[PDB]
């Protein structure tokens, strides 16, 4: 079983800052490539950030109107990814979750990586917020 | 054939014919593991849990 363990939730001001995290769970971030995403109250999906694994050199990738203000770190200790969020406004009020996507791929042999059994897992965390 | 009147220094603890037979039993026991399976398939995850007895 995979969990994204989510906390740091609080109450918060625009004139102030916020970080969100997430710690794995059976799951590790050695090969995590891990994302956040928010979601205002009566508003659809929208991405904020990606970072990727540390091995594949820590690049980060973040969406316009949010970039700056909220960034993307990884711990690679105790599996925590974190959201640092700093001078937020007024349109930051959003419900934000951590997620990864799990690719595993269980080999029939050693000798060949022709049959295998592979699964994917779309992991979330909770949910947490930004307030105003 | 006792010697009879012969006095030998004799020595464990220096003995060769430890080291012989040690060398000789340690090669027999691989010898006999030469034409054996190797259970090398099976070194894979294994779920594990409690005997139901
Ligand atoms: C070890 O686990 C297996 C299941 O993975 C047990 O085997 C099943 O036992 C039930 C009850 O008798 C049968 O109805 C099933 O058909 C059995 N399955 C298979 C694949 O044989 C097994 O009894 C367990 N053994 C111990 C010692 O706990």
């Amino acid at each position: 079983e995979v969990q994204l363990v989510e906390s740091g939730g609080d109450l918060v001001k625009p004139g102030g800052s916020l970080r969100l995290s997430c710690a794995a769970s059976g799951f590790t971030f050695s090969d995590a490539w891990m994302s956040w995403v928010r979601q205002a109250p009566g508003k659809g999906l929208e991405w904020v950030g990606r970072i990727k694994s540390n091995i594949d050199g820590g690049t980060t990738d973040y969406v316009a109107p949010v970039k700056g203000r909220f960034t993307i770190s990884r711990d690679d200790s105790k599996n925590t990814l974190y959201l640092q969020m700093n001078s937020l406004k007024t349109e930051d009020t959003a419900v934000y979750y951590c997620t990864t996507g799990v690719e595993t791929y269980d080999f029939w042999s050693g000798y060949d990586d022709h049959y295998y059994d592979y699964y994917f897992r779309d992991v979330w965390g909770k949910g947490t917020t930004v307030t105003v | 054939i006792h010697l009879e009147n012969v006095t030998e220094e004799f020595n464990m603890w220096k003995n060769n014919m430890v080291e012989q037979m040690h060398e000789d039993i340690i090669s027999l026991w691989d010898q006999s593991l030469k034409p054996c399976v190797k259970l090398t398939p099976l070194c894979v995850t294994l779920q594990c849990t409690n005997v139901t007895n």
